[PDB]
RNA sequence: CAUGUUGGAACAAUGUAGGUAAGGGAAGUCGGCAAGCCGGAUCCGUAACUUCGGGAUAAGGAUUGGCUCUAAGGGCUGGCAG
RNA sequence: UACCUGGUUGAUCCUGCCAGUAGCAUAUGCUUGUCUCAAAGAUUAAGCCAUGCAUGUCUAAGUACGCACGGCCGGUACAGUGAAACUGCGAAUGGCUCAUUAAAUCAGUUAUGGUUCCUUUGGUCGCUCGACUUGGAUAACUGUGGUAAUUCUAGAGCUAAUACAUGCCGACGGGCGCUGACCCCCUUCGCGGGGGGGAUGCGUGCAUUUAUCAGUGGUGACUCUAGAUAACCUCGGGCCGAUCGCACGCCCGGCGGCGACGACCCAUUCGAACGUCUGCCCUAUCAACUUUCGAUGGUAGUCGCCGUGCCUACCAUGGUGACCACGGGUGACGGGGAAUCAGGGUUCGAUUCCGGAGAGGGAGCCUGAGAAACGGCUACCACAUCCAAGGAAGGCAGCAGGCGCGCAAAUU
RNA sequence: UAAAGUUGCUGCAGUUAAAAAGCUCGUAGUUGGAUCUUGGGAGCGGCCGUCCCCUGCUCGGCGCCGGCCCGAAGCGUUUACUUUGAAAAAAUUAGAGUGUUCAAAGCAGGCCGCCUGGAUACCGCAGCUAGGAAUAAUGGAAUAGGACCGCGGUUCUAUUUUGUUG
RNA sequence: CGCUACUACCGAUUGGAUGGUUUAGUGAGGCCCUCGGAUCGGCCCCGCCGGGGUGCCCUGGCGGAGCGCUGA
C-alpha cells in the first residue's frame, strides 16, 4: 500500500536510486487513525508477529496525571487547544502525541478538598445547599486535624491552575500515542509549562 | 535562549513544576572513558540528539575527521581523508568521505578546520548517524 | 528467502561434524534448542558417524523413539536435536554416558564418563536477569535460566547445575590461575590457565591463556569457558589433555606408536 | 430623447440580420469561403530556426466562484509603548 | 621451462606490426575398441507451452454412531480397525532462472542500549484475595437438487471438539497501602503538646498506558532491570488450563505417578529486517547536480515491529562534486571462485556453496510467527484455453517432454 | 590468456621511424632541502660475539616497620609504516595422512575386538590487537592567553566530626 | 575524368519501431475511514393453557406484536 522505504527517494548528492526489488510487505505503512474527540470507538489491527495495536477513531475518556502531588483519575476530553505540529490538527478537534487539550477539573477539585480541606476555586460567598462537599471540607476529630493542620502550610497551588478550577477546564498535555496504544492518556500541564503554552494560545488569537 | 519553536522545549526524564514552600538538568557519562564537558552539565541548552543532555546511545566504531562545513543547525560536515592501496600499481591515492555529523551544542566555539572525534549511534536522521564525543582545535589558531 | 529455513546443504555443514561431500546433498539441519546451528553436534551424527551404533537414516529414528538416548537428564525424541558443549548423552542400556567436550582439534570429542560425573554438568552464565518481584536469574550457555542464584555469580563464572533435578551446587569465579575451554576461534579445545584478563572500554575484551606446557596464547573473552580452579579440572579431560601439540609433534608421537607396534 | 419621413392587424412562402442542432465530422467546395474553436489573469512549461535581438502569449498543461479567516508589506508622536 | 620464429631490402641494421607457437571453452568436422569420473536450453527468446507428476500430513494420546469392516463379557456410553470430515500444522523450505540492479546487490567488518520472531529448549502457569464440567451450530452422513461447463455450490433434516463462545469455585486467613469511626496513657489548672491500639470502606498479580518519587542487580555507557505510589484495562477484548491419554494405586466421596496439547510473559535457538566502516567494470561527444512533487538539517508528531524526511506541518538554506558528483552504457546478478601465469598482471565467473532479485508485465491484498506468496487470490495489460455464447478456467525462469529462436544444449 | 618489454607498477617509446602542447602563467593534482638521541656501564661464550637498565600517580605481599622496594588498574601528539595476536564459511587452491589394483579421485581405513585418521597453510584491502619509532606526515611558547610551583582569595558544594533529638 | 564492386556518411519523409523515466489527465482494483442494514438471532413482556410453591409465583407443547431491547 503505502510505503515507508529507504530506496525510493534520493541520495545525499540529488542521484536518485534504481529499484532492485518491488514494494515489501515488512516497509508497510497503514492509514493515520486521525482519532477524535467523540464517544469511545477503538478498531484493532493485527501487526508484525501476529500482534495486536489499538487504533483508537473516537475517544472521550483518558488518563490525565497532576503533576504537583501525584493524583490521576479517568477524565473526559472537552476540547483541543493547541497543537505544535500542524494547526490544521487543532480545528479538525483530533488528539495526537503532545496535543494541548481541555478536560473536567471536577475529579481533581475533588482530590483536592478530600486531601487538603480547603475550598478550590469557588467564587467566594457561594453556598452548598445540599451540603455533602462542606461535610469532605469539614467535621473531623480532635487529633487528626492536626493530620490537615500541617498539610494546610503545603496548600497554596499554582495560581495559573486555580483561574482552570474557577472555569472548570484544565489544560492538558497529551503524552500518549491515542492512534497507537488506544488511549488519550498524559499530564496536567503546570508552572513554566503552562506559562509558554498560555502565550502560544495568546500568540493564535491576536 | 530556548522556546522559540511551537513546542514547549525541555528534557522529558527530568521533572520541573514539583512543589516548594536553575532547574535539575539531565546529563549521563557518554561512555569510552571520553570527558562530559562544563556548558553539558553548567549549560541551559536542551537537545534530544545531544548525547550528553538526550536519548542517544554511542555503540559500534569511534572515528575521526576535521569539520568542513558548519552551515546546518545543530549539526555540522565533517571530512576524513584516506589513502587507498592498488596492489598491480603499488600505489596510494588519496580518497575523502565526508559523512554528515552531530553537533551537541555543548561544544559551542567550534571552528572549520577543528580535528573531531565522533561515535556510530542509531540514525539521528537520513544522513546523520554520528554524535561529536569531542572537538580538539585545529593546527595552530590562538584565536 | 522470507521466513526460518528447513534445509542446511551438505557443503555448507561446519567444518568439526566431519560430514563427507559425495554421499549427500544436505546435511541433518539441526533442531532450535539451548545450543546454535553451527556450535553444537545433532544427536544422528554422534549417533551413527561418531560411533556406528547405526548405518542409515532411518535406524537412528528406529533408536530414539524407543526414548533410549537422554541428553543432559531428560529424554529428546529428535534425531537432529543440538546437543553441544557439555551437553551429557545417556543412553541408559549399553551402560555408556557421553559428555560433549571440544578436542584439541576444532570437533566434538567421543567422550566416555561415569554416571557419577555425568549426574552434573557445567554450564557458563551469559548474564544476570532479575525479574518481575526482585527475583534474579541466570541465563547459562545452554538456555537453563536458573532462578533464586547466588548473588556472587557474575556474567562469565560457571556453574555446577545437577541433571537429576537442575539446581545450581558448586560455581567457578572468573579469575586468573582458574583452568579454561577455548570455545571459539582457531585455539578450540586449548585447556589453559587463564593469566590475563585485558579490557576494552566499547569493542571486545581479550583473555591470555596458557597450557600445561607453557604454549601461551589469545583469544576474545565470549570464546573461553573455564573448567577447575588452579590446573584441576573438575570434568574429565579427553587424551592428550587439550595440549595442541604442533604439526611436526603430531608426526612423530604418530609414528612413535606406529613404529613401536612393528 | 421619443426610435429617426407613418400607423394597425396578422406570423405564409422567399428573403435580410441573429441563434441552435442527434451521429459523423471538410465527405461540401476552385479553395475550410462563411461559421466555429481558441481567447482575460495567475502558476508551471516552451521546439526547430536564428542576423542571438528574437521565434514566444510558440506548442502543452493546471487554476479561477462564494464565504470566512491567517500572515506579510506602512505613517505618526516618547530595537518599546501611544 | 623467465623462450621466440617467418614476412618491407640489391643486401643491411632498426622501428614495427601481420602471421606462426602452446594453453583454455564454446561450436562444428572426420573418426572411435575397453573402462572410471562427469557438463548439459546460460549466451539468441525472463519467448510460448499439449500432457503427467513436482506438498501434503494421525498418534497410547482434540473429535470415530459410514456395519466400510470386525472381536464379545455389557445394557456403567467407548472394543479395536478405519475412508470422509472438522481441527491443528506445513504449504514463506526446496527447486529453477539471472530479467533487473553499478555504494545498489554482495564480501569482510561491526551494531541493534533502535526491533520483531511459529517451533525448539529452559523458566513461568493457588503470586490477583473476587463446577462431578456450561451454552448453539456446522462438516462428513441421509436427503432433494439447478448447470454445456469447474477442485461450482444450494436447500433440507440430525451429530462432534484442543472448532465456536460464555464463565465458576477452590488457593484464601489473612497480609500491604491510604482512610477513619472510636479505644488507654502521659504533659501543663483547661487549651495547647507528645505516642499507641483499631471496626468499616476503598484499592490490591503479572501484561498494557501515562505521570511521579527513590537509588537490588547488570553495563564502556540507559530514559536498563528491579522498587514505591497514583491511576489506567480498549465490549473490532492479554494471561489467571471447562483439554485428552496411559497403567490405575492407597486407605473411617479425599489423595496420587507418568504424559499430551494449549497459553500471557521471560530467555534461548533458527532467523529476519534496519544500520556502521572500507571496497566495483566503461564513459567528460556526461561539469555541475539536488530543492515550495523531500533535496540537506531543526522541531513536534503521524506512521512503522522498531532507528530514520518513512510521510506531513512549520522553520532553516542547506546537501554531493575535478580525490570525477549528476548523467548515460554494460553481450553487468555479487562474492566464494575459474583460466592463464617467471615475477607483476590480464581475462572470465549463467552454472551446483552463500547472499540477493523474479515467477508473462506491473500493481493491490488476504491468511499467517513469517509472503507484497504466484504449484495463493483480486484487478488491469499482453497472450491464450473450453463453450449450448450464458459463462468459466489459466501462469513449466520445478521435473520430463514440445514448439519457437538459433553456431549452441539430454528421458514425457 | 601467455607470446606482448606491441599498454610497459615491475617495464616501453616521443631529435630523424608513430610522437614534446608555439610559448609562458596558473588553481586543483603530484613531489618537495638539511635539521632535534648519542654513546656508555653490566651478565656472557670462542680481541670480538650475545642479552639486558637508563618517563610518569589507588586497589594487594614477600614486606619492612609516618616512609620506601614489586606487581593487578585507568590514562597517557596523533597518523601512515612495520611486526605481533585476534577474528577470519565450507568447497576450490597449496598441502599433511592413506596402495580408490595404479591414476584423476575418495576421506577413507588400519591391526588381532582394538587402534588411529578426517592436520595445517594461504585469505589481498578496511576495522580490532599489542609491540616497534628509522623513514614520511603533522602539533606545542614568539602579543607569552606558556610550562613548572606552592601562595592569596572566589562561587555551589556534602561527609569523618558538635550523645537520640532541630 | 571514365567503368565496375563494396563500405559507412549526408538526405526530404514535422521517417518508422522498441525500451526507459515522466508533467498533466482519466482511472480498474484491493485496502481504509464513514454511513447503510438485506437477513439471521437470544431476551423482556404478554396469550389458549399445562405440572408442582401459596388470585399470586415456579417450569413447558404452542400464538400474535409495541418488531419495545440487545447482539452479530
Amino acid at each position: 500500500g503505502i510505503s515507508r522505504d529507504n530506496w525510493h527517494k534520493r541520495r545525499k548528492t540529488g542521484g536518485k536510486r534504481k529499484p532492485y526489488h518491488k514494494k515489501r510487505k515488512y516497509e508497510l505503512g497503514r492509514p493515520a487513525a486521525n482519532t477524535k474527540i467523540g464517544p469511545r470507538r477503538i478498531h484493532t489491527v493485527r501487526v508484525r508477529g501476529g500482534n495486536k495495536k489499538y487504533r483508537a477513531l473516537r475517544l472521550d475518556v483518558g488518563n490525565f496525571s497532576w503533576g504537583s502531588e501525584c493524583c490521576t483519575r479517568k477524565t473526559r476530553i472537552i476540547d483541543v487547544v493547541y497543537n505544535a505540529s500542524n494547526n490544521e490538527l487543532v480545528r479538525t478537534k483530533t488528539l495526537v502525541k503532545n496535543c494541548i487539550v481541555l478536560i473536567d477539573s471536577t475529579p481533581y477539585r475533588q482530590w483536592y478538598e478530600s486531601h487538603y480541606a480547603l475550598p478550590l476555586g469557588r467564587k467566594k460567598g457561594a453556598k452548598l445547599t445540599p451540603e455533602e462537599e462542606e461535610i469532605l471540607n469539614k467535621k473531623r476529630s480532635k487529633k487528626i486535624q492536626k493530620k490537615y493542620d500541617e498539610r494546610k502550610k503545603n496548600a497554596k497551588i499554582s495560581s495559573l491552575l486555580e483561574e482552570q478550577f474557577q472555569q472548570g477546564k484544565l489544560l492538558a498535555c497529551i503524552a500518549s500515542r491515542p492512534g497507537q496504544c488506544g488511549r488519550a492518556d498524559g499530564y496536567v500541564l503546570e508552572g513554566k509549562e503552562l506559562e509558554f503554552y498560555l502565550r502560544k494560545i495568546k500568540a493564535r488569537k491576536g | 535562549d530556548i522556546q522559540t519553536e511551537r513546542a514547549y522545549q525541555k528534557q522529558p526524564t527530568i521533572f520541573q513544576n514539583k512543589k516548594r514552600v536553575k532547574l535539575p538538568r539531565y546529563y549521563k557519562n557518554i561512555g569510552l572513558g571520553f570527558k562530559t564537558p562544563k556548558e553539558a552539565i553548567e549549560g541551559t541548552y536542551i537537545d534530544k540528539k545531544c548525547p550528553f543532555t538526550g536519548n542517544v546511545s554511542i555503540r559500534g566504531r569511534i572515528l575521526s575527521g576535521v569539520v568542513t562545513k558548519m552551515k546546518m543547525q545543530r549539526t555540522i560536515v565533517i571530512r576524513r581523508d584516506y589513502l587507498h592501496y592498488i596492489r598491480k600499481y603499488n600505489r596510494f591515492e588519496k580518497r575523502h568521505k565526508n559523512m554528515s555529523v552531530h553537533l551537541s551544542p555543548c561544544f559551542r566555539d567550534v571552528q572549520i578546520g577543528d580535528i573531531v572525534t565522533v561515535g556510530e549511534c542509531r540514525p539521528l536522521s537520513k544522513t546523520v548517524r554520528f554524535n561529536v564525543l569531542k572537538v580538539t582545535k585545529a593546527a595552530g589558531t590562538k584565536k | 528467502a522470507r521466513g526460518p529455513k528447513k534445509h542446511l546443504k551438505r557443503v555448507a555443514a561446519p567444518k568439526h561434524w566431519m560430514l563427507d561431500k559425495l554421499t549427500s546433498v544436505f546435511a541433518p539441519r539441526p533442531s532450535t534448542g539451548p545450543h546454535k546451528l553451527r556450535e553444537c553436534l545433532p544427536l544422528i551424527i554422534f549417533l551413527r558417524n561418531k560411533l556406528k551404533y547405526a548405518l542409515t537414516g532411518d535406524e537412528v529414528k528406529k533408536i530414539c523413539m524407543q526414548r533410549f538416548i537422554k541428553i543432559d537428564g531428560k529424554v529428546r525424541a529428535d534425531i537432529t536435536y543440538p546437543a553441544g558443549f557439555m551437553d551429557v548423552i545417556s543412553i541408559d542400556k549399553t551402560g555408556e554416558n557421553f559428555r560433549l567436550i571440544y578436542d584439541t582439534k576444532g570437533r566434538f570429542a567421543v567422550h566416555r564418563i561415569t554416571p557419577e560425573e555425568a549426574k552434573y554438568k557445567l554450564c557458563k552464565v551469559r548474564k544476570i536477569f532479575v525479574g518481575t518481584k526482585g527475583i534474579p536469574h541466570l541465563v547459562t550457555h545452554d538456555a537453563r535460566t536458573i532462578r533464586y542464584p547466588d548473588p556472587l555469580i557474575k556474567m562469565n563464572d560457571t556453574i555446577q547445575i545437577d541433571l537429576e533435578t537442575g539446581k545450581i551446587t558448586d560455581f567457578i569465579k572468573f579469575d586468573t590461575g582458574n583452568l579454561c575451554m577455548v570455545t571459539g576461534g582457531a585455539n578450540l579445545g586449548r585447556i589453559g590457565v587463564i593469566t590475563n584478563r585485558e579490557r576494552h572500554p566499547g569493542s571486545f575484551d581479550v583473555v591470555h591463556v596458557k597450557d600445561a606446557n607453557g604454549n601461551s596464547f589469545a583469544t576474545r573473552l565470549s570464546n573461553i569457558f573455564v573448567i577447575g580452579k588452579g590446573n584441576k579440572p573438575w570434568i574429565s579431560l579427553p587424551r592428550g589433555k587439550g595440549i595442541r601439540l604442533t604439526i611436526a609433534e603430531e608426526r612423530d608421537k604418530r609414528l612413535a606408536a606406529k613404529q613401536s607396534s612393528g
